[PDB]
């Protein structure tokens, strides 16, 4: 109450100057009155207790924010220490909402919340500070301050973005969704380890694409011009070169399916919906798991392997099993199953001999073995009253002599019932998250080296520490700059030609190839 | 039989002529170091020589590639611009 | 007429050139599944609800075993 409280007294005070004294008088009394009441209230009533400016910041009051700014906008370094107060405020809220410590949070739902936190700052500025371009400035570099602290936040906004664009159930018009993107661009904007946030949307990329298909059809388009409006022409191309690589794989589905109903319509490959992917574009490196594959696939997979070889003269079409899907018709009705080319092997030698154990999935079938665990644990364990694949000993950890049976499990309603255990909740388990961090940092190093091989031959030398400050400024908006890093790695090309850079011959650089 | 299976959605991968057993460039592997390498680790520090792949799915060392961009860069086994699409086999 | 009716005439009639191609489509992936012999000569047709008045399509009654498994093979592509 003791804004409003000054701001009559002001009022009053400027009516009785303007009316009961001469014509201009105002200037020293105004500025006197100003510098004695708010000069002397401003460092105290702003911070103390008592609904101050954090209390009535945290409650949402419009009207208070509004009247502050816009009674504390006469006098100067008044708008310094309100909104050093906010950013306090703003810091203080993010670390209350950045911790770490504690293992078992949403990564959807954290995004959610500081979408949700960003746009009501958002939303407050608007209605009182009048669009100040101070108190946008400050909160920038506040979200920029406290967001890069943690470097698995891009991870997080990679899942919460992914969640919103596998399937647009909350927010089915179009208006809605289009401001949460902006809100998740504009929260984007102010972060940093582009390289992370670019990697696990690759790999989400990578997931939706290769999985059911028909989940937006239209909003990739709109993904792709963000990704031009922030990121720009980098790998954003890489991302559509994948989707021209789907779309070349779909022409290639079309044109075998007709030159196999011109050669006898495949029996073994009835609905093969095989796909034709890049090395280079897609992170499938890790495409050999060489395990028997079924009678009928193995046939088709070679016929399809035969037809894409010849077709493209050079297409040596390599085994892998960690990638697909398929549909298992089984059989009182038929209803069909689904297998991720997981469990397909496992099924198939149970359809050549049931009353089978870990031996026997183990010996006859040259598998791996972490991906083996994993199969048979969606498989068998953790699994609701849909049981495929039942055992006689009922524990948690997995054995070895146990034997594998069937239940019926009628409670499916329809004739189509997958088995979704794969892509459960976010865990980010320490080897998946270490070896990508391990990627990610060959990554930066050959990225690193690809900027200082293509500027710096067009460009002056360095004596000490003159070039790198240039390479860190270019790499400003990617990463930071690890100085101790890009150090010992400058060192490293004087073993040979293409710009040794001696460290003894400083002087002068060779400026040939 | 008890489960038949109907449909199958199985991905292909593919390369053009990275040609496992002679880079195309060095004529000595895949891996195993390059022609200005030699010896293993003599002063590498965890041998920074790694395989290039580009968009048009070839791959050479990095050493191998990265000689052949101060010229023309048109990826001699083809007439594909090269890129820097993957790092490491 | 005019270009009241007729282009919704002419778009029936894409229809029916639809449900050929559909014909012959089917009739090619039926030796690729061919679960059982009930899929034998088949003459599927395939037609839209809004061209067609068919929106008295659920009659819901049994079919023969032959006729079963085809309208199942059918369904399933
Ligand atoms: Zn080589
Ligand atoms: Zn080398
Ligand atoms: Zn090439």
């Amino acid at each position: 109450v003791y804004i409003k409280k000054v701001e009559a007294r002001i009022n009053e005070e400027i009516e009785r100057v303007m009316h009961c004294l001469d014509k201009s008088t105002e200037e020293p009394i105004v500025k006197v009155v100003e510098r004695e009441l708010i000069s002397k209230h401003m460092k105290t009533i702003v911070e103390m207790e008592n609904s101050g400016l954090v209390h009535m910041l945290k409650n949402g009051k419009t009207e208070d924010l509004g009247c502050m700014y816009k009674l504390f906008s006469r006098v100067p370094n008044g708008l310094k220490t309100m909104c050093e107060c906010m950013s306090s405020y703003l810091r203080e809220q993010g670390k209350a909402l950045v911790s770490e410590e504690g293992e078992g949070k949403n990564p959807v739902d954290y995004i959610q919340g500081l979408l949700d936190l960003k746009s009501r700052f958002d939303r407050f500025l608007l209605e009182s500070f009048n669009n100040d371009r101070l108190f946008k400035q400050t909160i920038a570099g506040d979200f920029e301050y406290f967001l890069n602290l943690n470097s698995r936040s891009p991870e997080y906004l990679s899942l919460f973005i992914d969640d919103k664009l596998k399937k647009g159930v909350k927010g089915l018009t179009e208006q809605e969704v289009e401001t949460i993107l902006d809100k998740a661009m504009v929260l984007f904007r102010f972060m940093q380890e582009k390289d992370v946030f670019e990697r696990y949307y690759k790999q989400h990329l990578a997931r939706r694409l290769l999985t059911n298909k028909s989940v937006s059809d239209d909003s990739e388009k709109n993904m792709i011009s963000k990704l031009k409006t922030e990121c720009g022409c980098q790998f954003t191309s890489k991302l559509e070169g994948m989707f021209r690589d789907m779309s070349i794989s779909n022409t290639t589905m079309d044109e075998f399916r007709q030159h196999l109903q011109a050669t006898g319509v495949s029996l073994g490959g009835v609905d093969l919906t095989v796909r034709v992917l890049t090395t280079g574009y897609w992170p499938t490196q890790s495409a050999t798991p060489k395990c028997n594959i079924p009678p009928a696939p193995r046939h088709a997979f070679e016929i399809f392997r035969r037809f894409y070889l010849a077709k493209h003269s050079g297409r040596q079409l390599t085994l892998q099993h960690h990638m697909g899907s398929a549909d298992l018709n089984a059989t009182t009705r038929k209803h069909i199953l689904q297998v991720s080319t997981f469990q397909m092997t496992i099924l198939m030698l149970f359809n050549n001999r049931e009353k089978y154990t870990f031996e026997e999935i183990q010996q006859e079938t040259d598998i791996p073995e972490r991906e083996l665990v994993r199969a048979l644990q969606s498989l068998a364990c953790g699994k609701p009253t849909q049981r495929v694949l039942t055992k006689e000993p009922k524990s948690k950890e997995i054995e070895n002599g146990h034997i594998f049976t069937v239940n019926d499990q009628f409670t499916s309603k329809l004739h189509r019932v997958k088995i979704q255990t794969v892509a459960a909740k976010q865990g980010e388990s320490d080897p998946e998250r270490k070896e990508t961090r391990q990627k990610v940092d060959d990554d930066r190093k050959h990225e690193i080296e690809a900027a200082i091989v293509r500027i710096m031959k067009s460009r002056k030398k360095m004596q000490h520490n003159v070039l790198v400050a240039e390479v860190t400024q270019q790499l400003k908006a990617r990463f930071l700059p690890s100085p101790v890093v890009i150090k010992k790695r400058i060192e490293g090309l004087i073993e040979r030609e293409y710009l040794a850079r001696t460290p003894e011959d400083r002087k002068v650089y060779t400026y040939v190839a | 039989k008890r489960f038949e299976v109907k449909k199958w959605n199985a991905v292909a991968l593919w390369a053009w002529d990275i040609v496992v057993d002679n880079c195309a460039i060095c004529r000595n592997h895949i891996m195993d170091l390059c022609i200005e390498c030699q010896a293993n680790q003599a002063s590498a520090t965890s041998e920074e020589c790694t395989v290039a792949w580009g968009v048009c799915n070839h791959a050479f060392h990095f050493h191998c590639i990265s000689r052949w961009l101060k010229t023309r860069q048109v990826c001699p086994l083809d007439n594909r611009e090269w890129e820097f699409q993957k790092y490491g086999h």
